[PDB]
RNA sequence: GCUUGUGACGGCCCGUGAAAAUCCACAGGAAGGAAUAGUUUUCAUGCCAGGUCGUACUGAUAACCGCAGCAGGUCUCCAAG
RNA sequence: GAUGGGGAAGCUCCGUUUCAAAGGCCUGAUUUUAUGCAGGCCACCAUCGAAAGGGAAUCCGGUUAAGAUUCCGGAACCUGG
């Protein structure tokens, strides 16, 4: 079956983000009027939080763990798919290609995809998804 | 044997050649089986595998290098993965692969 | 029919000693000492001439802007991006299955 | 507690730069 | 009389080698921890020519234990390899081509090279092309290993010694005819100033012992003591038999 | 258009150097300049920069080998007596 | 050894401070095929480096000489 | 067309045909810093200093060496119909 | 080719990182004062050796009885701050 969809976690292979994670929010599976060929739009974190310690208290943890993401429409064959998940309900409405077109919408996007991720790094879910791949 | 596993499939069946158009073929789950030459690179390998687990398609393993997997589905040019998106009245799928 | 000569002391035909032959604005032929030629950047990988990069002389990248240098790809100004992709597809899918590794070596416990 | 993980370091040869450890014992005086 | 030509190699002046094109002193690796009570993987970078020798090198790039970095050595390298193949290093390797072992630690009837004499000498034995030692035998206790060296003799050695698996690559090196002085030429110009022989019989009474008359000849036995002293040996030195074998 | 009967490649020689050492060295060149299937890339790319070396111009792979030919005789035997004792203590 | 194509950035590097000297240099060309015209450069003296405006319409060029700054002082021709 | 430069290919080797200073990029994340406002001299422009010894002329059928103003010897670039 | 060492009646010889306690950095700690004390580092450990090898950057026009890619006029560029 089609394990591309709306949860499914992805590595980004494929330019200035390669090696950085991502989870795939509206696959276009076949067609659109630009991009004639299947991609997906995605979300993933371009910077990933800092090692966070029991000796930092104070204000360093909370700028340890700060996130910077991003959104794109991206080429299936750029992504890895992987057995990861994520649960992407918060944003579904904020991630879009309507968000593109626009790149007004798309720093109002960040801040509401932005939010979310650093809500999970909290009550550690998705362990994984934070954590720098390495190569 | 498997040859004739294979070469059943042609003119009863349809099926992709080459890797990157399996991948198309898997991403979308179209993918019944795939058979993979024993000389392909192994992070080659590696990675047909992992989506195959993924999608959860059978993968077998063609015994031999991919000189012999084209001369199996009766091409003149060597070919180092296969996939089987429809079988024919060949039995590839509900016997040993 | 003009002929030239070498404008520096060095009679010598060496690899640095090169001449190239220019019409002046008053009107003569005269003789232009070249530099030795600018080499590609090189895949420390592949060796490929990594694609993207200026190429200068070695000390004539202190004087350029960082964007000539450089690409916005992880391992920008290094690896020549088909050396990146597999980097990152082997980082991926080793440490993959060696996960898978060490759940095996939870079973081989309580199995025997 | 939730973004602090558990690294552990495995020094078993073949991995892991080892520690540094006490080579009182080793110097050259 | 004079100093005759072999008198004149050690003092060592024109006769030195010629070192400039050499990649560097090929060895295994420093015998460690980490060697002798397991195993430690490289992966050899590339195979390459090394000048002078008659055998290909590879580079095999080790993790420095103790300190972050990585550390590459020289290898000949043994037929079979292949850039990109993992190197494996230690008492508790596995027996495959060029994976290097202890001694004791491999069955009689396999075949090693660049085996080392003592252990810890970083290899001696079987180090030119296409050679190999075999083990025929081990002596657990009082621990030697009996091994085969590439002229026949039977030497007996540590079992702490390690050797590396397979035969070494450049074989079938002299089964071309060399067909010209120019080639012969090519060859010694990277190795030393051996090239060409005068025979002492075409020389003076001063130049050699076997100079002189109104013939070429000898005049006394080309085969010389042992106990002879610097100088008096040239010829055939000290020979249990002579002539063309039956 | 066969051109030369017996010398072949040793044609450069001429007439120089006599029948036998020219028709020995014609069974080694031969050999060190012929083209020679890739045990990896699955082509025929492989072909000899320098004695020892054999190097692939698909997949990149350099392979140690003999001098004048890919696999030395003596070597094909390693492998297998290699291949033999490995089993032997693991089986 | 530069030179500006806008007319705008011309008139900013007359009062950029270093600029202390300036030209105008008058050059009779022909344009297209048959006809000529009468085209001006005006020449501003950097310290580092030497700025052209290049006008071939000459219902500009006018307008721009009158529009120097007085402190700067111009070498006509 | 000739001279020189260069690029992509090919041949040859039991011959595979220097080293270093020097400069840059990347990996890493030490630290340091937005909100009444804080950086950046690898973007632009502007500012100051750039020392010591060599520098003439022949380079040869008389300026070099051969007792000399010697038919000898002596490395090299440019090259018209 | 010094040093450390090692020979040599001695002039000096070996050797060049060698059986060596072979060295000065990056800033944190200081706002009594500047640099104590601080963690970490990095172990390559003289020098000499090419006016043809490597190498930061300059061009045109004019000028002298004799000098110029140096002087003049103009147009650039590099390096350290």
């Amino acid at each position: 079956a089609k394990f591309l969809k709306a949860g499914k976690v992805a590595v980004v292979v494929r330019g200035r983000y390669a090696g950085k994670k991502v989870v795939i929010v509206k696959p276009h599976d076949e067609g659109s009027k630009s991009h004639p060929f299947g991609h997906a739009l995605v979300a993933g974190i371009e910077r990933y939080p800092l090692k966070v310690t029991k000796k930092h208290g104070a204000k360093k943890v909370a700028k340890r763990t700060k996130i910077k993401p991003f959104i794109k429409v991206v080429n299936y064959n750029h992504l890895l798919p992987t057995r990861y998940t994520l649960d992407v309900e918060a944003f579904k409405s904020v991630v879009s290609t309507e968000t593109f077109e626009q790149p007004s919408q798309r720093e109002e996007a960040k801040k509401v995809v932005k939010k979310a991720f650093e809500e999970r790094h909290q009550a550690g879910k998705n362990q994984w998804f934070f954590s720098k791949l390495r190569f | 044997s498997i040859n004739q596993k294979l070469a059943l499939v042609i003119k009863s069946g349809k099926y992709t050649l080459g890797y990157k158009s399996t991948v198309k073929s898997l991403r979308q789950g179209k993918s019944k089986l795939i058979i993979i030459a024993a000389n392909t690179p192994v992070l080659r390998k590696s990675e047909l595998e992992y989506y195959a687990m993924l999608s959860k398609t059978k993968v077998y393993y063609f015994q031999g290098g991919n000189n012999e997997l084209g001369t199996a589905v009766g091409k003149l040019f060597r070919v180092g993965v296969v996939s089987i998106l429809e079988a024919g009245d060949s039995d590839i799928l509900t016997t040993l692969a | 029919a003009q002929r030239v000569t070498f404008r520096r002391r060095n009679p010598y035909n060496t690899r640095s000693n090169k001449i190239k032959v220019v019409k002046t604005p008053g009107g003569i032929l005269r003789a232009q000492h070249v530099k030795k030629l600018a080499t590609r950047p090189k895949c420390g990988d592949c060796g490929s001439a990594l694609q993207g990069i200026s190429t200068l002389r070695p000390r004539q990248y202190a004087t350029v802007s960082k964007t000539h240098k450089t690409v916005s790809r992880a391992y920008g100004g290094s690896r020549c991006a088909n050396c990146v992709k597999e980097r990152i597809i082997r980082a991926f899918l080793i440490e993959e299955q060696k996960i898978v590794k060490k759940v095996v070596k939870e079973q081989t416990e309580a199995a025997k | 507690n939730p973004l602090t993980h558990s690294t552990p370091k495995n020094f078993g040869i073949g991995q892991a730069v080892q520690p540094k450890r006490n080579l009182s014992r080793y110097v050259k005086w | 009389g004079r100093v005759i030509r072999n008198q004149r190699k050690g003092a060592g002046s024109i006769f030195t080698s010629h070192t400039r094109l050499r990649q560097g002193a090929a060895k295994l690796r420093t015998l460690d921890y980490a060697e002798r009570h397991g195993y430690i993987r490289g992966i050899v970078k590339q195979i390459v020519h090394d000048s002078g020798r008659g055998a290909p090198l590879a580079k095999v790039v080790f993790r420095d234990p103790y300190k972050y970095r990585l550390r590459e050595e020289i290898f000949i390298a043994n037929e079979g390899v292949h850039t990109g193949q993992f190197i494996y290093a230690g008492k508790k390797a596995s027996l495959n081509v060029g994976n290097v072992l202890p001694l004791g630690s491999v069955p009689e009837g396999t075949i090693v090279s660049n085996v080392e004499e003592k252990p810890g000498d970083r290899g001696a034995l079987a180090r030119a092309s296409g050679n190999y030692v075999i083990i025929i035998g081990h002596n657990p206790d009082e621990n030697k290993t009996r091994v085969r060296l590439p002229s026949g003799a039977k030497k007996v050695i540590s079992s702490d010694a390690r050797g590396v698996i397979g035969v070494i690559a450049g074989g079938g090196r002299v089964d071309k005819p060399l067909l010209k002085a120019g080639r012969a030429f090519h060859k010694y110009r990277l190795k030393r100033n051996s090239w060409p022989k005068t025979r002492g019989v075409a020389m003076n009474p001063v130049d050699h012992p076997h100079g002189g008359g109104n013939h070429q000849h000898i005049g006394k036995a080309s085969t010389i003591s042992r106990g002879a002293v610097s100088g008096q040996k040239a010829g055939l030195i000290a020979a249990r038999r002579t002539g063309l074998l039956r | 258009a066969k051109r030369t009967k017996k010398v072949g490649i040793t044609g450069k020689y001429g007439v120089r150097y006599g029948s036998s050492l020219r028709r020995q060295v014609k069974k080694l060149e031969i050999q060190q300049h012929a083209r020679y299937d890739c045990s990896f890339c699955g082509k025929k790319t492989v072909k000899r920069g320098a004695a020892g070396i054999w190097t692939c111009s698909c997949c990149k792979k350099t392979v140690a080998g003999g001098a004048y030919t890919v696999s030395t005789a003596a070597a094909a035997t390693v492998r297998s007596t290699i291949r033999r004792l490995r089993e032997m203590v693991e089986a | 050894a530069r030179e500006i194509t806008d007319i705008k950035q011309f008139l900013e590097l007359t009062r950029r401070a270093d600029v202390k000297t300036a030209t105008v240099k008058i050059n009779k060309k022909l344009n297209k095929a048959g006809k000529p015209f009468r085209q001006t450069k005006f020449k501003v003296r950097g310290s580092s480096s030497l700025y052209t405006l290049v006008i071939n319409d000459a219902g500009k060029a006018k307008k721009l000489i009158q529009s120097l700054p007085p402190t700067l002082k111009v070498n006509r021709l």
